DNA sequence: GAGGGTATTCGCCGCCTACCTCTCCTAGC
DNA sequence: GCTAGTGGCGGCGAATACCCTC
RNA sequence: CGGAGAGGUA
């Protein structure tokens, strides 16, 4: 209804999830157990904190590197594939497992 | 038959499919909202989510591995049974059965337990917060004041 | 569903909730608390503000 | 219950504990006298059915109201017989 | 006349008591000392048994090692053993370990025995069991640093326990029996509503006796003989539905393992190996012991078993049957009589103790289980002819259970370090709660209340004020443990009629066979009772005069229930319970001052008190003293040889206090053994000395003492009356990082150097530098990529000081740092503080206030002399309270102030006919005891007062009355009626408000959700909960309550706009939606919920 | 000095049992580190000062200023809402002078 | 909770004795703990209401 | 066999508010 | 240093397990 | 400042 959240809320509105809503919640799927890697403190790949999910830990950065600047600012890396925004996002995108 | 009705119905009235009580796939909740922090030396105290999650995956993986490989019905269905009991510990942990126990032999908590008690969602931080601009100390009697 | 769940039994309401899927309309001081909402008493009535 | 459980009984309508029956037509009284037991028999001034309560077990008392209650005594609708706490539901 | 005359250089402070004491208390630190020496078989407490029980003395330690071997495998071919544990010196002294954080430990190594059955050779070796925590002389554990103390654990003690109830809905007394065994599997019998016996065993359906009973191998003539007598069980035998040995040990398999094959010899195998085991299942000596004296099976035989037997379950049923039918007395087959009733849970015979050695054997006991499992997997699974004892243990698990408990165990707590008494009390403290005990929450009324068995085992006063109320308790003066582990209390016998000397200890189970009179008995010269009738103390809590020559034990003192901290208490008995409670736990409180000074009016539980705590220096041996220095004392002994002792200054305790030793001998002194050498923080002159003494009166002043508050004299604070010093701890370590190489230097950039006065080349500051709220401790710059970031120590909010000290341990020295560290260096920074408003004084009788002012010495008022009064007390908190002990105590201080001379010209005055002579004359500024429940009468007091000396000038100031005639010191003129005056002691607690105040305007957020941090060390706010916001919409405060819950929490752009607005003119804007609710809504849809906002 | 002249503060004692648990005030400097808090309004906040502690907490918009200075100062909150009688009077030093 | 049939006769002013101190601290305790578990009893019924 | 009652029995829910200080955080290759 | 995994108690309602005829 | 435990104040 009203995305996020914006003023003049009108009601609250509940019910039971479809496979369908989970997929379209979804930015992606993990299918690593892995959390976070020690010998470089990063997040591991297709784990529970993978950036190409659930976005990038720095803003303005790739997991990679290639683009390190505000300038890149919503397109995609086509070398590490996560989208160039603010780290904020990782508290709105959820994945899924299948 | 009148409770059989009052669910019956509940399901009938609305446009809802009673389909959505068995899961073909499993949200994640976002990093954030489960952050792993690392005590003094550099070691890390995982959460009890990523601990579910984590059973959840792995289960989830080695079944697939078997199905696609070929295997004798009792292992898959083995297989299957741990997965429902891994998916019903992260949902609710200690409902049905023995709670899933980490360190310590203590039970994890769940994705049900961040919304009831007095701990609880609700009643800790959205009925009560922490405010800024606030102070407190040590009250003595001013007969001198006014009212 | 939010006041009752607010209060007590957070997982049965939630359920029945959920399977009835029914809708709150947030018009009361426990809702407008928790939504962050000037509540629709004393001076955030509509007459006074 | 005598105190704050006693508030908590009355603001959750549940059934008092020492629950003390109460009539509800006017007529006169059978009162029968036993051990464990006792038999109060409602008999209707219009006559038209007769009520009884015979679990009533005979540590509780009986009400004094306008005299202690005793066979062949009228009593009102609402009139509680035995002494104790009349449950909101009946009522 | 006097207190004491045991300790060589005591006081002589002179008791009012009129009673002698027969017996000595004994040794206040006796229990964990006695229960640490049982654990590592010390020489020391082999004599201690053997002058007693020398029949089998073994230790705890020894004791684990004969259950567990030997070890050998299923086939029985080899087996392992452990004998004669042994310990080496500790590796490090006591303060090189609290200095070094380290452990105070012992190497410990067993002999392990390897022995082949089929070859019959023998491999024996030295194994390195791993390092074993020692007990210091004070009863304390050093655990990585930090002192601790592991506290007595109150446990139901295993046994067999019977019970009766009447139900509600029917009319019957329903009875019950169950079996607790330590560590094992529960057992329980009871008649239903129906007049049926059964079982329950653990948590299952219930099933008839009978059914046991033919699965023990009995039939119907066997079970009829014997049992029958009673209808219940001629009744269930036929309703049974059930007959057949075979059929019985069936449906027992069914009822325990449910989908398995009901075999015979499966159910036998596992009903023998539920409770004829011998590993799965125990009873220990206790629980043997107990089981044999309440159903009287063996009464010769000694305690050798651990497992049930039949004739001990046959001989439950028939005393569970027996008590049902209205029965007083059985035998049992080869048994003494015994009789039949019901067992009160809560009794003091019935629940045991555990200390600190037996909470130790438990976790060697499961530690050297796991490594039992380990080597007997070990042994399965490697060449024969190659398998040596050293090959097979693994120590790992037993290293880790050890660490574990003394880690991160409820009973191993933070020692209590306010002053010495805190930590006495700490030690001698029974607790009713942890693992295996009660629930904080869950624990009933009824387990919190005193039972009549406390009486001389556990003190009636001395317990918190929160949810533990009657959960924790202290051990009383003369209480011990036995070896079983139930507490003991001395009683004096009397024969005839006549007390005799002959101290027996009695536990409460044997007590309750006697009838003890009180202390307070008047005796004739002799053992023989004055008077006719005597009252005593009978079974449960009651009391009946008795005929003199039928008592059999009489107390050894007045005192025999109080503690310590109670017996500290004067005047006690005229304080109500409430407010002796709170003196006892508040005397724990109280802070070091700079000077101490005993007390004017005490007990004389305060030397003993000070020497066994353990804070003072005490003369080992006689000699002479040779050198003296605030440093250290050196004593040259008779024989030649000399010892130097050294003294403590200005440490830090656990808490924060000062603990700063001083000597008070002179350079010529001769001492003797045991004599106090040099004195300890709240310690004068080896007494006790927790507060001052100071002149009080008892009215009400312009409304500055309303309502608990208090009116001090300026004086206090001129004189550093009242004044502390306070200690911190500040450290900081440099690691290595990712990004590589923190290091400490006092080139930290954009730094103005000035702030650099104060650091030295090194980079820390300077011994006697003062330092403020901001400045550098120690400068640090971190590479956070030059990139590198000042990342400096500094001084916290509302802190300064001193520097008094620095630690710094650098790897380049090959220290001991723990893995990726450099430095470690550490500050110490001392302030003294003086008396404030805020701050929480209190007295010994449950009075206690904050400071509500502090007046010029002008304006106080004052006696006709001149002379002002210290403090100001109000008059409508006294009687209300029911603790009038503190105008008794104010009295008699201003007599002990004052001197007294009773005028005995023509023969002594009738009121001090019993007054104890050297009593009936006493010099200014002379120190009296009045003991807990034999002191001072009312009589006395008032004889006392009506002769005291003249002042200075040669005006008695106080009448007769108590009371005196002040002047008002405002505007000169005398009050109207006299006040009551008088000296009493007050102590300092440390609740001082300069560790209270605290404010907030922005800080750091919670991640999570992004709310204000809680907390005065993390700059935290205060809540605002749900009781504030039922408040604020009772008002109607509806943009009040809007703005608390927007843009004062979790508002994250409101709050910079707001910021912003005040900054500049500006008014400040409208909220928006909180984080919170985001949070929720995600965490709903993570729950599968399709959770959706509509407009 | 100037800067908190005519600014209200929000005093609060927990447990907030009712309404008058909170209250508006007219703050003063003072010297030392302890609130003073006036003696008519102990028995409304039910404090006694044997070591209690109270809460300050601080109005920053119009709207929030006006309410702590009209609807919740504690002169205008003299009588108890419950019953109607006087909270704010003498009592323990007062009725006895 | 029942009165027991023999009084305390001796006032505070006096000194009670050790075996009338005994049951006085008794009925001290049981009071306080009384106390404690009423207050946590009428705070749940207060949220109710 | 088949309707009418059970009739306990077992599992789940609930159990005051605010603050302060201190210690510990996985085992195995 | 890296990888893997037999001490709470009341109230309420649904559920088995149990007859009771019938 | 994430969690567990222990102790204390009103
Ligand atoms: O009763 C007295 N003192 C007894 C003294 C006593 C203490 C400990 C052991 C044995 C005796 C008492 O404290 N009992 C006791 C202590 C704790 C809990 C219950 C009990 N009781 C009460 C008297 S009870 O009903 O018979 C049975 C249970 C007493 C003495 C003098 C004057 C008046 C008195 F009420
Ligand atoms: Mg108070
Ligand atoms: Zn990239």
């Amino acid at each position: 209804g009203a995305m996020l959240d914006v003023n003049f809320f009108d009601e609250l509105r509940i019910g039971l999830a479809t496979a369908e809503d989970i997929r379209q919640w979804s930015y992606g799927e993990v299918k690593k157990p892995e959390t976070i890697n020690y010998r470089t403190l990063k997040p591991e790949k297709d784990g529970l904190f993978c950036e190409k999910i659930f976005g990038p830990t720095r803003d303005w950065e790739c997991y990679c590197g290639k683009y390190k600047r505000v300038r890149f600012k919503g397109i995609i890396c086509e070398r590490c594939g996560v989208e160039v925004t603010r780290a904020k996002v990782r508290r709105e995108r959820m994945g899924h497992i299948e | 038959a009148l409770k059989r009705l009052k669910v019956v119905a509940a399901f009938q009235q609305s446009g809802n499919s009673p389909m959505g009580m068995v899961l073909d796939a499993v949200p994640v909740i976002p990093p954030e909202l489960r952050p792993m922090v690392q005590l003094d030396g550099g070691r890390f105290a995982t959460s009890d989510l990523n601990d579910l999650y984590r059973r959840v995956i792995n289960r989830n993986n080695r079944l697939k591995r078997l199905i696609d490989l070929g295997a004798p019905e009792i292992i898959v269905n083995n297989e299957k049974r741990m997965l429902q009991e891994s998916v019903d510990a992260l949902f609710d942990n200690g409902r049905r059965g023995r709670p899933v126990t980490g360190p310590g032999n203590r039970p994890l908590k769940s994705l049900s337990d961040l919304l009831k008690g007095k701990q609880g969602r609700f009643r800790q931080n959205l009925l009560g917060k922490r405010v800024d601009y606030s102070g407190r100390s040590v009250i003595v009697v001013g007969p001198q004041l006014k009212l | 569903w939010l006041s009752a769940a607010s209060f007590q039994e957070t997982t049965r309401v939630l359920t029945d909730a959920a399977i009835n899927c029914r809708s709150d309309k947030l018009n009361g001081l426990k809702e407008n608390v928790i939504i962050g909402k000037l509540i629709p008493a004393g001076t955030g009535i509509n007459r006074y503000r | 219950t005598g105190g704050l459980p006693r508030v908590q009984e009355l603001f959750e309508a549940r059934v008092p504990r020492g629950k003390a029956p109460i009539a509800d037509v006017t007529g006169r009284v059978r009162l029968e006298d036993g051990e464990r037991f006792y038999k109060i028999t409602i008999v209707p001034d219009d006559g038209g059915e007769e009520v009884v309560y015979d679990k009533i077990s005979k540590r509780q008392r009986l009400r004094v109201f306008k005299r202690v209650l005793s066979d062949g005594d009228h009593v009102e609708v609402g009139q509680q017989l035995m002494e104790g706490s009349a449950d909101p539901h009946e009522v | 006349s006097s207190s004491n005359n045991s300790v060589p250089g005591a006081p002589n402070r002179v008791s009012f008591a009129k009673l002698r004491e027969p017996l000595e208390v004994p040794g206040l630190l006796d229990v964990q000392t006695d229960s640490f020496e049982w654990l590592i078989g010390s020489p020391r407490w082999r004599e201690s048994a053997a002058e007693r029980g020398d029949v089998n003395p073994v230790g705890g330690l020894e004791e684990v090692l004969y259950e567990l071997s030997p070890i050998e495998d299923f086939s029985g071919s080899m087996s392992l053993s452990f004998s004669d544990p042994r310990f080496d010196d500790v590796k490090a002294p006591v303060d090189e370990c609290k200095d070094k954080d380290m452990t105070y430990a012992a190497p410990l190594f067993v002999t392990a025995e390897f022995i082949n059955n089929n070859t019959g050779e023998i491999k024996s070796q030295t194994v390195f069991m791993g390092d074993f925590p020692m007990m210091t002389e004070k009863g304390t554990f050093i655990i990585n640093g930090t002192e601790r103390v592991v506290v007595s654990q109150l446990v139901r003690s295993p046994g067999v326990y019977f019970d009766e109830t009447i139900d509600k809905s029917t009319d019957k007394t329903l009875h019950s029996v169950k079996v607790i065994p330590s560590r094992g599997a529960w057992l329980e019998f009871d008649v239903d509503k129906r007049d049926t016996v059964g079982v329950r065993i653990d948590r299952k359906r219930r099933q008839p006796v009978t059914v046991l009973l033919k699965a023990l191998g009995w039939t119907s003539e066997q079970i009829v003989e014997r049992f029958g007598f009673s209808e219940i069980m001629r009744s269930t035998l036929e309703k049974d539905n059930t007959v057949g040995t075979d059929e019985a040990l069936l449906d027992i398999y069914r009822k325990l393992r449910p989908g398995e094959p009901p075999t015979k010899e499966s159910a036998q195998t596992l009903l023998e190996n539920l409770f004829f085991k011998e590993k799965r299942y125990d009873l220990a000596r206790v629980g043997r012991y107990k089981v044999n004296k309440k159903l009287g099976l063996h009464v010769g035989e000694p305690i050798t078993s651990s497992t049930l037997t039949e004739e001990d379950v046959v001989a439950t049923i028939e005393y569970l049957v027996r008590l049902h039918e209205g029965q007083t007395t059985m035998t049992v087959p080869g048994g003494v009589e015994v009789p039949v009733e019901t067992d009160d849970i809560d009794h003091f015979g019935n629940r045991r103790l555990r200390t600190v050695g037996e909470l130790i054997q438990n976790q060697i006991r499961v530690g050297m289980s796991r490594m039992e499992r380990v080597v007997r997997e070990r042994m399965t699974t490697q060449d024969v002819e190659a398998i040596t004892p050293q090959t097979l243990i693994n120590i790992r698990p037993v290293v880790a259970a050890i660490k574990e408990f003394f880690g991160t165990s409820q009973l191993s707590q933070f020692m209590d370090q306010n002053n010495p008494l805190s930590g006495l009390t700490h030690k001698r403290r029974l607790s009713a709660l942890g693992p295996g005990g009660l629930s904080r929450e869950r624990a009933g009324l009824e387990v919190r209340d005193v039972h009549p068995s406390h009486y001389g085992r556990m003190c009636p006063i001395e317990t918190p004020e929160g949810p533990n109320i009657g959960l924790i308790g202290s051990l009383s003066v003369y209480a011990r443990v036995n070896p079983f582990g139930f507490i003991e209390t001395p009683y004096r016998k009397v024969v005839d009629g006549v007390v005799s000397d002959e101290i027996v200890y009695l536990t409460a189970d044997e007590e309750d066979r006697h009838v003890v009179a009180q202390a307070n008995s008047p005796i004739d010269a002799d053992g023989r009772f004055v008077e006719p009738r005597v009252l005593v103390r009978r079974k449960a809590g009651e009391v009946e005069y008795v005929p003199s020559s039928e008592v059999d034990y009489m107390d050894v003192s007045p005192r025999q229930m109080v503690s310590v901290a109670t017996a500290m208490i004067p005047f006690l008995e005229h304080d109500d319970a409430n407010r002796a409670l709170m003196g006892a736990n508040m005397q724990r409180q109280a802070v070091p001052l700079v000077r101490s000074e005993a007390p004017l009016v005490g007990t004389g539980m305060e030397l003993r008190a000070a020497i066994d705590a353990g804070d003072v220096v005490v003369a080992e041996e006689s000699g002479v003293i040779e050198e003296v220095s605030a440093d250290y004392i050196t004593v040259m002994h008779d024989n030649g040889t000399r010892r130097t002792y050294r003294m403590r200054k200005f440490a830090r305790s656990n808490h924060g206090t000062c603990a700063n030793q001083c000597p008070i001998v002179d350079a010529g002194d001769r001492v003797e053994a045991g004599q106090v050498i040099a004195d300890g923080p709240c310690t004068d002159d080896g007494e006790m000395a927790l507060g001052k003494n100071l002149l009080v009166a008892i009215m009400p002043w312009e409304g500055h003492n309303y309502e608990d508050a208090i009116i001090l004299s300026n004086r206090l604070v001129e004189e550093d009356v009242l004044t502390s010093i306070h200690i911190e701890e500040h450290e900081i370590d440099a690691r290595d990082t990712k990004l590589g190489a923190e290091e400490i230097t006092r080139d930290i950039p954009n730094i103005s150097d000035e702030v650099l006065a104060d650091l030295d080349e090194r980079g820390i500051v300077r011994i006697g530098a003062e330092v403020r709220d901001g400045d550098i401790l120690v400068g640090k710059v971190t590479p956070k990529g030059r990139e590198v970031r000042d990342t400096s120590l500094k001084v916290p909010h509302g802190e300064s000081g001193k520097v008094i000290g620095i630690r710094v341990f650098s790897r380049e020295d090959e220290d001991e740092l723990p893995a990726g560290v450099n430095e470690l260096v550490r500050v110490y920074v001392a302030q003294k503080r003086k008396i404030s408003d805020g701050d929480k004084l209190a007295g010994r009788h449950g009075n206690k206030g904050v400071i509500g002012k502090i007046l010029p010495v002008e304006d106080m008022p004052f006696l006709a002399d001149g002379t002002p009064v210290d403090i100001i007390l109000n008059t409508h908190g006294v009687p209300r309270r029911m603790n009038i002990g503190q105008i008794l105590e104010t009295h008699l201080g201003w007599c002990a102030h004052s001197g007294w001379k009773v005028d005995a010209a023509k023969g002594v005055p009738d009121w001090a006919a019993r007054l104890p002579d050297e009593l009936l004359e006493a010099q200014p500024n002379a120190i009296v005891s009045t003991p807990v429940f034999d002191g001072a009468q009312e009589a006395e007091l008032q004889g006392l007062l009506s002769c005291t000396l003249p002042n200075r000038d040669g005006d008695v100031l106080v009448d007769a009355d108590g009371k005196a005639m002040l002047f008002d010191g405002r505007s000169g003129e005398p009050f109207p009626y006299p006040v009551t005056v008088g000296y009493m002691y007050i102590m300092k607690l440390h609740h001082l408000v300069d560790d209270k105040i605290h404010a907030r305007s922005t800080g750091p957020y919670s991640m999570i959700t992004q709310q204000p941090l809680g907390g005065k060390a993390q700059f935290g706010g205060q809540r605002f909960g749900e009781m504030e916001c039922w408040a604020m919409q009772a008002y109607g405060a509806a943009y009040t309550l809007q703005e608390l819950l927007t843009i004062k929490s979790d508002d994250t752009v409101g709050r910079v706009k707001v910021y912003e607005a005040i900054v500049k003119g500006e008014n400040i804007p409208e909220p928006g939606i909180p984080e919170s609710f985001k949070v929720l809504l995600k965490e709903l849809q993570s729950l599968c919920l399709n959770v959706e906002v509509l407009s | 000095e100037e800067v908190i002249a005519e600014h209200p503060v929000l005093l609060n004692r927990a447990p907030t049992l009712h309404r008058l648990g909170i209250q508006a005030f007219e703050p003063m400097l003072v010297e030392g580190k302890a609130i003073q808090l006036h003696p008519l309004v102990c028995e409304a906040f039910n404090a006694d000062f044997d070591g209690d502690q109270m809460a300050v907490h601080l109005p920053l918009s119009a709207e929030a200023q006006a309410e702590a200075r009209i609807l919740m100062l504690s002169s205008n909150n003299i009588l108890s809402p419950a019953s109607g009688r006087p909270l704010a009077m003498p009592r323990l030093d007062m009725v006895t002078g | 909770g029942e009165f027991i049939p023999r009084p305390v006769k001796s006032s505070f002013r006096e000194g009670l004795t050790v075996l009338e101190y005994f049951i006085n601290t008794h009925g001290a305790r049981k009071g306080l703990a009384d106390t404690a578990l009423r207050t946590a009893d009428s705070g749940y019924l207060t949220r109710r209401l």
